[PDB]
RNA sequence: CGAAAGGGUCCUGUAAGCAGUAGAGUAGCCUUGUUGUUACGAUCUGCUGAGGGUAAGCCCUCCUUCGCCUAGAUUUC
């Protein structure tokens, strides 16, 4: 009976009370970011492997115009003002 | 290094638990009993060089005081400070006690 | 018969389950599993062990005060046996049982209040640092969506937003490497 | 239904047919896995794998192959002339943040 | 799975599931001690040719407990009500 | 039926990261000491019985997804 009353004064007081569009969107937008940090790492990890062998410079391979165009694409440049044909050697 | 490493955990290579030594430093009866079960004549130095806390006979009084100054006795009073865990502390960590009327 | 409770990490012992350690000075020690037993024989202490019982209590995770805990003892006194008394008794334990969860929800979101704050600071800081790293529109989707609205006399920031809600909806992962193709 | 030109997202749970291996045959073992795995799952015999599949299945050494891995299967026409097989599959690995918790997912041809 | 002197309201397969079996959902026969066969294998049961000579087999028997607990490991719960009221709150429940 | 996934059950033992008037002390800047302050610093505490694994001879899932199907070949009083 003491364990009664105590939980109905308990109730009565609200200890078992229980209780944001923009901190739902801040919060999204840090999982997005953290899922893009987390493909950036992925592709360094398939790209190095610093123990067996160095990497090859970057200035001793010649990039692909495709892949500089898609990349340059992805990151929003438009790439037709800037004429990145005539740039692309043959 | 601890001789025999393989072997450490056989109950015939047991030693004397932190709470028995608690016991030990708070009731000199308790320790005369544990002293009563073994004999004075095979032990280093005849049993007079005992250090209660780390439960050990030294062989000379020079032994036990630079024994004083190691890390195994220092890391024995450590845990003598925190407090050996007991009976009492197992029950009051799942909220059970005795009733004795 | 009854359940016992481990010594060294206090679960429930059941009948016939973990081993008993008889110490010369008298006392019993019961273990519920060979794991306990043997940080047991290896002189671990529980109390620093964070998967036991003696640790929580110790760190202050598990409910100590509280009325509901005080209906379980050891009773050394034995109690005349009373038909009335033991039914009460079981809808008593079902009822403390109920209370008793209740209240360890409560506890644990005591706990567990500060987490909301701390997760939107650090989500505030993250997308500070890494603004550019938030989805955007191609640089051609942008000339086909301004296109699109010189010829329909609409707003392009309008397509803008919905051609970001489309590219949200569509979830695309991106494949390593590509087949050569053979001469 | 289905055309014989279409691509899948897999997630391939390696672990469970590594277990027990011996530690130099762990990595080849996982190899010809995978290629079994793409063989009932397309019904190609003629399997090949991509490069970076490689390194990503040798990536932690001859017994350090992932647990699961995510994958893209793409069943493909075999253009060349005299082939025995009118259909081959091509498999790469796939960047995904955790290849944890994923359906097999159609890949839009587009 | 229950007897007279423990009420706990629970079936006969523990937590879990028998390990390489599965769930028992129809009638079962509880045999003291051990059978020939392995588990999922076909048995049979026989009555006994001849009349029987042992006290043993004119007792009856008196359950007090039934283990439930899960065999694949150390069981220490004879139902995942228990597990919940030891465990308390987790992390996921409160995610839910 | 198969491949995933989810839930359960077990195993280990509290992830990464961030924060802290916790931290033996040391060195700077000034209010020259009044957590003086800032910096570093094994470790400790919190988020966190968390993270990771789980059938490969564990369990459940018409009602969580995707795929497969009435073959082919050989032989038979
Ligand atoms: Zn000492
Ligand atoms: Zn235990």
């Amino acid at each position: 009976q003491a364990l009664e009353e105590e939980e109905e004064r308990l109730e009565k007081e609200g200890f078992y009370d229980e209780d944001d569009e923009e901190e739902e969107e801040i919060l999204q937008k840090a999982e997005y970011i953290r899922e893009q940090h987390a493909l950036i790492r992925n592709e360094a990890k398939m790209r190095k492997s610093l123990k067996n062998r160095a990497i090859i410079p970057r200035k001793a391979v010649k990039k692909p115009l495709s892949q500089l165009e898609d990349h340059l694409d992805q990151l929003g440049v438009d790439t037709e003002a800037i004429g990145l044909r005539a740039r692309a050697q043959t | 290094g601890v001789f025999a490493k393989r072997t450490m955990t056989k109950t015939r290579r047991r030693l004397r638990d932190l709470d028995q030594i608690e016991r030990d430093l708070r009731s000199p009866r308790h320790l005369q009993q544990y002293k009563e079960t073994k004999a004075a004549e095979d032990l280093p130095g005849l049993g007079l060089y005992y250090c209660i806390e780390c439960a050990k006979w030294f062989e000379s009084e020079t032994s036990l005081v630079g024994h004083r100054k190691g890390k195994p006795h220092k890391r024995r009073l450590k845990q003598l400070k925190e407090g050996a865990y007991t009976h009492e502390e197992a029950m009051a960590a799942i909220g059970y006690r005795i009733d004795n009327g | 018969m009854r359940i016992e409770n481990c010594f060294f990490c206090g679960r429930p012992a059941w009948p016939s389950k973990g081993i008993t350690f008889m110490r010369n000075d008298g006392k019993a020690f019961r273990f519920c599993r060979s794991k306990c037993h043997k940080n047991f024989k290896m002189k671990r202490n529980p109390r620093k062990l964070k998967w036991t019982k003696a640790y929580r209590k110790n760190a202050g995770k598990e409910m100590v005060v509280d009325s509901t805990l005080q209906f379980a003892a050891r009773r050394n006194v034995p109690v005349r046996y009373n038909r009335e008394l033991w039914q009460k008794t079981l809808k008593a334990m079902e009822r403390i049982s109920e209370i008793r969860a209740r209240r360890e929800r409560v506890f644990y979101k005591k706990r567990m209040a500060g987490k909301r704050a701390r997760e939107v600071a650090a989500a505030r800081k993250l997308v500070a640092e890494n603004e550019h790293l938030l989805p955007r529109l191609r640089g051609s989707e942008k000339r086909r969506l301004a296109e699109l609205a010189a010829e329909r006399g609409v707003d392009v920031e309008e397509l803008e937003r919905e051609e970001l809600a489309k590219l949200a909806s569509k979830k695309k992962s991106k494949a390593f490497g590509g087949e050569v193709r053979r001469v | 239904a289905i055309a014989d030109v279409v691509a899948r997202e897999y997630t391939i749970h390696l672990h469970k047919r590594l277990h027990g291996v011996t530690f130099k045959k762990r990595a080849p073992r996982a190899i010809k896995e995978i290629k079994k795995f793409a063989q009932k799952a397309m019904g190609t015999s003629d399997v090949r794998l991509d490069p970076q599949l490689n390194k990503k299945v040798w990536e932690q050494g001859i017994k350090g192959v992932p647990f699961r891995i995510r994958v893209r299967i793409s069943r493909r026409r075999n253009d060349e002339e005299g082939a025995k097989e009118k259909l081959y599959s091509y498999v790469q690995a796939v960047n995904v943040k955790n290849p944890k918790g994923l359906l097999t997912s159609v890949v839009e041809e587009e | 799975a229950s007897t007279e002197t423990d009420l706990t309201k629970k079936k006969i397969t523990p937590m879990g599931g028998f390990v390489r079996y599965g769930e028992v959902n129809n009638d079962y026969v509880m045999i003291k001690g051990s059978v020939p066969g392995v588990k999922k294998r076909i048995m049979t049961l026989r009555k006994s040719l001849f009349t029987h000579t042992s006290r043993k087999a004119l007792e009856k028997v008196e359950l007090k407990w039934i283990d439930t607990s899960s065999e694949f490991g150390h069981g220490a719960f004879q139902t995942a009500a228990e597990k919940k009221q030891f465990m308390g709150t987790l992390k996921k429940d409160l995610q839910t």
